[PDB]
């Protein structure tokens, strides 16, 4: 049974001054989604 | 809160994120919401007086008044941070708050702490605890075979009843690391999180990167205590060996119960890894499990007090002691509770008394100042009868009855293995002295079945637990001396299983006479031919065929709690008398011959019948049963 | 080889194509959790398709895997309530894939080693059981070449550990982002992990530091037995073979030490780690657990041992403890309905051969001559196993329940004898030896047999067998053993009977109280070595008896009939 080691799968993040990388990732991802330029 | 420390929580586990997410606000992987059960608990506290509230079987405790806040008023007014909530009175309350708690201790109970600690603050504001209130909560519904727990209830609060075994030195585990700047004296402290520490790494003045040390005894230490225990399950399959279970107790249970205890158990069954190898890191898919401890309930409707029991005062109402009292003056107590024993068997009332005698156990004396050695003030029967007479029946009874009982069989007994011995533990691997039979009944009952067939390398044991209560193992482990003050119930047949009528008590007995000089009581259970007798055992036995205790074991823990009966010049002087003319019929061969050692035995049962009396002081009616009993034993 | 989706989906319309829908049913209820075990039979998939039965038998693991995935992709349109989420389990499987929906984004692609794995999620499991085709081979046979292979045997057991949680898919959470990642094992042991790969992790370069604990995580019912072979299996003169066997799910706490068994399996390997190459354990993944071949009025005791003349009231009693006398425990102090037997006799009865055969018999039993079981043979002792002094039992023990079939008592150690005295006594055997301080639990029923006083003291009957002489009675006897060699009650539905038989509870009547007493009196003066042993025994054969006619309310004709068998005993 030890013959073999299939990975370790994994999840989200579920839950959970300086910020944090991911949280930065995210600005940029919703900046870059919606941003509207020109007028009504 | 006035701002109390919030001691951490060693026995519940080590502590988690606590993670809550929205299906209101629930804990994650759990159908709990901290309001809800902080909110439902804080109502069970407020309104929860009981449907009935035996004030006999539970005095302290009112039928008006809210339950648990008389329990906060004498929180407050002694020191002690522990609230007994009982699971059943949960369990009547609110089913939904018995779930959640029997689910989900380790966070159902810090919010119960909370509200507890809130709602005593609340009403006391310059009372003063230590620390916050700990709830204590047990009975909860009793699983009955530990080989038939489940996988399912890891984390998860069980209940279950048995007998200590071993209860090892302690150990203390860390709580909050003490770190030191090897360079700049700059200190801190490191609470313990999640089960690891962090070692600082870089100096919080000086910054130099890793010069930070732990220096050891400045830390803090919570104790431990492995103890283990072996089961008296109440489900009993067809080959189940008797379980053995270990327990790890904290910082507040740690020895406060000792081997050959009986205790319910109700506690936190605990899964943990096993390393593969004492020094390798790695660790077995098969894991262990042990019961942690959040709580013993000492008490048991079926044996008697306990030591510690008897000694604590609050622990008897006024009116169960005029009960107790009243009682004891009807004239006829000896004889009704000589009955009360062991209702199944038929009218042996003479053994009877004797058993009950020796239950009570003779007065406790202090010879240190006298230097005569130590007095054994317990008693001892030798039921010396022919096979088949329910003599071993008594014999189970009163194991049963009594705690601290011990129970060894003929040659299914070594002396070693009923002094001590040394063994390793396998989950710390030290070499340790593990007990036996006469050490678990140290202030108990041994009773000793087939008790001829105990070859004498074997009673070479008793010969010194009966003479003084001292059992002095020399050996390569230790030498030392270990108490061993146990009352003995031997039973035994005589020579080729048949009292033969020819034959004198002695001759017949073939026991060695510096053995039966110990035995202060023996009975010849013999079988006179009474055909009327016949007749009414076999009404009796087919009567229990086709078919009280809480007042007698309160009568017995109160009277070892503050009878301590002295003699009188009349007890005295009828003492000297009663022995002198013992001696003068005993001196007729075939017959056990007397001794100052009979002497003795007068002395102990007549302190055992004044005990039974209540009466503080050993009367000519006391000396005189004594005698009567001692003749009507031993004829 | 062959395609592994081709062949799921041929078990998949399978599944839920075969019959009443026989496995739909199970389906449907295992899909609202109304049972937690599934049992595939080759026999009933050799009902249509043969090929894939054989690749089945020669490749068992991976169609198990197969099956259990098929099953569990099966599930939710079979689903059709809200179960009520019976465990702390259920709750943490539903509130992850609750948490799976939240953030699904199902257009949105994740990687091949991000998900919830089938191991974990799926909260079932699903075993086999081999085809009548499939003999069960020896457990000496069942050799390397057996490996993967599905293979039945037929064995004793031996010891079986206990019920510990073996880990079936560990769960660590993180110190700074919240996922909570998983270890599936496999094997006996894992290294723990330190780090998380979840991908808030590798976004944020955060030290991992995750935390392995319980709650999360997915235990199983794990038991290793011991197995042994069958003595008649045995070669000509070599000892018997044992074997190793894992018990998982609902196959754990069938078997028990001293029944027979028949495991049916698959013979995987483990890493061993010493000459090179790749050298492995072998262990059997039991997946069917069936016990077999012990534990699954005048002619019946005539059944009892056709291969056996005379000795009439002999077996009639036998079969009289058989059925057993009424357990009773009134008023605390404990009146077994046990009934014990002696037989001493003239060399030569066959009591030896009634021993045997009620050894055969009795659902629980155990045979033991003089000195093969003495001390611990007989005694429980101590043993290393999760390495740890387990305390398993000997004889007595292992015969808990049932009947202990002791044979020439008279010549036994006096310690064994000591311990039988204790047993019949009080059904417990207490112990404060060198490194045991115990006090077991044995409700056994004993059968002494011995060649010509304390005997006579303890116990419910002893039979004084003396062949005496006679012509007619040694002529018939002659002829029936003859006729025996010559030609050489169902065993089954004799037990049967018996077993039903147990579960009547008489309770006695008012109306033979005067009866009873009346007999013991004058029994007492007939004797005049009888006293309250022989009036219970009398009273126990009474209340067997009424079993025996099954009726709940004992009679005259029961009384009649325990006098005229002590009668027939004593003289
Ligand atoms: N009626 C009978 N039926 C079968 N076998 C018999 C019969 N009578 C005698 N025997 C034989 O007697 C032999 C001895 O029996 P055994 O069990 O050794 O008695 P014991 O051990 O009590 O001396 C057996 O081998 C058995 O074959
Ligand atoms: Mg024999
Ligand atoms: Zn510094
Ligand atoms: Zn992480």
């Amino acid at each position: 049974s030890g013959f073999d080691d299939p990975g370790i799968f994994y999840s989200d993040s579920f839950g959970g001054g300086q910020a944090r990388k991911s949280q930065l990732q995210r600005r940029f991802k919703e900046f870059l989604r919606q941003y509207r330029v020109g007028t009504d | 809160v006035r701002g109390t420390p919030v001691r951490q929580r060693p026995d519940l586990g080590s502590a988690q994120k606590g993670l809550q997410v929205d299906l209101k606000l629930v804990i994650w992987g759990t159908d709990v919401n901290v309001a809800a059960c902080k909110e439902n608990f804080q109502r069970f506290l407020q309104r929860f007086i009981d449907p009935l509230a035996k004030e006999e079987e539970n005095v302290g405790i009112d039928i008006t008044e809210p339950l648990y806040m008389q329990r906060l008023g004498e929180i407050n007014v002694i020191g002690e941070p522990f609230l007994n909530v009982n699971c059943e009175h949960i369990k009547s309350f609110d089913k939904n708050l018995y779930r959640q708690l029997i689910s989900y201790p380790q966070e159902v109970i810090p919010t119960f702490d909370m509200a507890v600690n809130e709602i005593f603050f609340d009403r006391y504001p310059d009372s003063i605890l230590e620390h916050q209130i700990q709830v204590r909560p047990f009975n909860a519904l009793k699983t009955k075979n530990m080989r038939n727990l489940n996988p399912e209830d890891i984390d998860q609060l069980i209940t279950i009843s048995g007998m200590v075994i071993r209860t090892s030195q302690l150990i203390p585990e860390m709580q909050e690391a003490f770190f030191q700047c090897q360079v700049c004296a700059h200190t801190t402290r490191v609470e313990m999180d999640r089960g690891r520490i962090a070692e600082p790494s870089v100096c919080g003045r000086c910054h130099t990167t890793h010069s930070m040390a732990l220096i050891h005894n400045r830390s803090l230490f919570s104790d431990k205590q492995m103890i283990k225990l072996q089961e008296s399950p109440e489900d009993m399959p067809a080959g189940q060996t008797p379980h053995t279970v270990i327990l790890f107790a904290h910082n507040d249970l740690v020895d406060k119960v000792q081997p050959g205890d009986r205790v319910n158990v109700t506690g936190i069954y605990r899964a943990v890894p096993i390393r593969v190898n004492p020094r390798v890191s790695n660790v077995k898919s098969v894991y262990k499990t042990h019961i942690d401890v959040i709580h013993y309930r000492k008490t048991d409707a079926k044996r008697l007090h306990g030591l510690d029991e008897e000694a604590e005062q609050k622990l008897f109402s006024e009116k169960r002691v005029e009960l107790l009292k009243e009682l004891s003056r009807k004239p006829d107590i000896y004889e009704r509770l000589a009955s009360a024993l062991a209702p199944s068997i038929y009218e042996h009332e003479d053994i009877k008394k004797g058993i009950l005698l020796q239950l009570f156990g003779g007065t406790r004396k202090d010879f240190s100042h006298t230097g005569r050695g130590k007095f054994r003030a317990e008693i001892n029967i030798l039921l010396c009868g022919d096979p088949g007479t329910s003599k071993s029946q008594l014999l189970q009874y009163v194991y049963n009855l009594v705690p601290r009982g011990q129970y060894t069989s003929g040659k299914g007994s070594s002396a070693v293995g009923l002094t001590a011995y040394v063994m390793k533990d396998p989950e710390t691997r030290q070499l340790v002295l593990q007990t036996g039979a006469l050490v678990l009944s140290d202030n108990g009952i041994c009773c000793i079945d087939e008790f001829d067939k105990m070859n004498e390398s074997t009673r070479s044991v008793l010969h010194e637990v009966m003479e003084q209560q001292t059992l002095s193992i020399a050996k390569a482990g230790i030498i030392c001396q270990l108490n061993a003050r146990t009352s003995v119930l031997a039973a035994a047949n005589p020579i080729e299983s048949q009292w033969n009528p020819k034959k004198t008590t002695i001759e017949n007995i073939q026991l060695p006479h510096t053995l039966l000089s110990r035995f202060d009581l023996i009975f010849l259970m013999l079988d006179p031919q009474d055909e009327a007798y016949d007749r009414r055992l076999a009404h009796h036995l087919v009567a229990l065929y086709y078919q009280d205790m809480a007042v007698l074991k309160d009568y017995i823990a109160y009277a070892h709690s503050t009878i301590m009966p002295r003699l009188s010049e009349e007890a005295s002087q009828a003492l000297i008398e009663a022995y002198v003319d013992m001696r003068k019929i005993g001196s007729s061969r075939g017959m056990v011959s007397a001794y100052p050692r009979q002497l003795e035995s007068l002395i102990r049962l007549a302190e055992a019948h004044a005990k039974v009396r209540l009466s503080n002081k050993v009367e000519a009616i006391d000396v005189e049963e004594a005698k009567r009993l001692h003749r009507e034993a031993l004829k | 080889l062959k395609d592994y989706a081709l062949e799921k989906e041929k078990v998949k319309k399978f599944l839920q194509e075969f019959y009443q829908f026989k496995y739909g049913n199970q389906l449907v209820r295992l899909a609202h959790r109304e049972q937690v075990a599934l049992y595939v039979d080759l026999d009933d998939v050799a009902e249509d398709d043969p090929e894939l039965v054989d690749s089945i038998c020669e490749n068992a693991r991976r169609y198990a895997k197969l099956f259990a995935d098929a099953v569990q992709e099966l599930l939710p349109q079979y689903k059709e309530r809200e179960v009520v989420n019976k465990d702390v389990l259920d709750v943490y499987i539903e509130h992850r894939l609750m948490m799976e929906q939240r953030s699904r984004d199902p257009g949105m692609v994740r990687s091949p080693q991000n998900q919830y794995p089938a191991e974990l999620m799926r909260r079932f499991e699903l075993y086999f059981q081999g085809p009548s085709s499939n003999k069960p081979r020896v457990i000496r046979e069942v050799r390397a070449d057996s490996v993967g292979k599905l293979v039945t045997v037929r064995g004793i057991v031996t010891r079986v550990s206990e019920v510990k949680p073996k880990m079936v898919v560990a769960t660590y959470t993180c110190d700074q982002c919240g996922a909570e990642t998983y270890q599936p094992i496999q094997s006996p042991t894992f290294m723990p992990l330190i780090m998380c790969p979840s991908q808030e992790c590798q976004t944020n370069r955060s030290g991992g530091r995750l935390y392995l604990q319980t709650r999360g995580s997915r235990f199983i019912k794990f038991q290793e037995m011991k197995m042994q072979e069958h003595s008649d299996q045995v070669p000509v003169g070599n000892i018997p073979r044992s074997i190793t066997v894992l018990v998982e799910g609902e196959n754990t706490r069938i078997a028990q030490p001293g029944d027979h068994v028949s495991v049916t399996g698959i013979f995987l390997p483990i890493l061993r780690t010493v000459v090179q190459g790749l050298l492995s354990e072998t262990y059997l993944e039991a997946h069917r657990i069936v016990k077999m071949n012990k534990s699954e009025y005048e002619k019946l005791a005539a059944s009892i041992a056709p291969e056996i003349y005379g000795h009439e009231d002999v077996k009639k009693a036998l079969l009289l403890l058989l059925v057993g006398g009424v357990d009773q425990s009134p008023r605390g102090m404990k009146i077994r309905g046990n009934i014990n037997i002696c037989l001493m006799g003239d060399p030569g009865v066959a009591k030896s051969q009634l021993l045997s055969y009620i050894d055969r018999l009795a659902p629980r039993s155990q045979y033991t001559t003089g000195r093969g079981s003495s001390g611990v043979g007989l005694t429980a002792a101590v043993l290393r196993d999760s390495g740890e002094l387990t305390l398993e039992g000997g004889a007595l023990v292992l015969a808990d329940q049932g009947v202990c079939c002791i044979d020439e008592f008279d010549k036994m150690a006096e310690a064994d004898r000591t311990a039988i005295h204790e047993v019949m006594e009080q059904q417990t055997i207490s112990i404060a030896k060198a490194g045991i301080l115990t006090t077991l639990n044995a409700r056994c029923s004993i059968l002494a047999a011995a060649n010509p006083a304390a005997l006579l003291s303890r116990f419910d009957l002893l039979w004084l067998i003396q062949d005496r002489p006679d012509r007619d009675n040694d002529l018939r006897l002659a002829q029936h053993i003859t006729y025996v060699h010559q030609h050489s009650l169902d065993m089954k539905l004799m037990r049967r009977y018996i077993a039903m038989c147990r579960e009547k509870q008489p309770m006695v009547p008012e109306s033979l109280a005067d009866y009873i007493t009346a007999a013991y009196v004058e029994m007492r003066r007939e004797a005049w070595y009888t006293s309250a042993r022989t009036l219970l025994a009398i009273l126990r054969l009474s209340t067997a008896l009424a079993r025996l006619r099954m009726v709940d309310v004992v009679e005259k004709e029961d009384v009649n009939e325990a006098i005229r068998l002590m009668e027939m005993s004593k003289d």
